[PDB]
Formats: structure tokens, C-alpha cells, sequence
């Protein structure tokens, strides 16, 4: 995680641009992140 | 199916070594095996193989 958060900044001679993950609506009157999973938790 | 799996092979596939899951798989397998003895009992359901030749016992 530390290595990822350090590399994402970029080199000192060339600063990059970052990007977000996922995009949804406000879900009723909100940049979300889908996560699938499989579970037989008693249905 | 396209892979050759029958109803019994799918029940082996969906198992994942869990308490409730194992109980459900065992109950459904036993029920299907018993019901197979009443409808067309001239054939055995535990001898049909996939395109790889495996049976439910070997596949498990």
C-alpha cells in the first residue's frame, strides 16, 4: 500500500494525474465501488 | 450441458466445503438419486461421464 501510494505520485521531473474508481448516482434524494461476492449465508 | 456435466455433476461443482453448503448438496444429491429410481429405473445416473470421461465420484 505504501509503495502504491508513493508510485502514484510520479517522478519528481514529471508529475502525473490521478483518477478515481467507479461512478454512480446519489441513490435517492456518490462515487461508489462495486464489490461482488459469493456466500451461501442461509439465502 | 456443453461441458457434458449432468445434474449430479453440477451439485459436485457448486460445493465449496461449507457446513450448510455440504448439507444442502448431500440432501439434494440423495433426493435426486432416490427420485431417479422411480422414473426410468433401467439406467444408472452415476455412470454418465463428461467430455473428459469423469464420473461424479471421480469428479469429486
Amino acid at each position: 500500500a505504501i509503495s502504491v501510494l508513493e508510485m502514484e505520485n510520479g517522478y519528481w521531473w514529471c508529475r502525473r494525474k490521478k483518477h478515481r474508481e467507479g461512478r454512480l448516482l446519489k441513490v435517492g434524494t456518490r462515487w461508489c465501488f462495486r464489490v461482488e461476492e459469493v456466500n451461501w449465508a442461509a439465502w | 450441458d456443453s461441458l457434458g456435466n449432468t445434474v449430479l455433476h453440477a451439485l459436485v461443482m457448486i460445493a465449496d466445503n461449507s457446513p450448510e453448503n455440504s448439507a444442502l448438496v448431500i440432501h439434494m444429491y440423495d433426493g435426486l438419486l432416490q427420485m431417479g429410481a422411480r422414473l426410468c429405473p433401467t439406467v444408472q445416473l452415476e455412470e454418465i461421464s463428461n467430455h473428459q470421461g469423469l464420473t461424479p465420484l471421480k469428479l469429486a
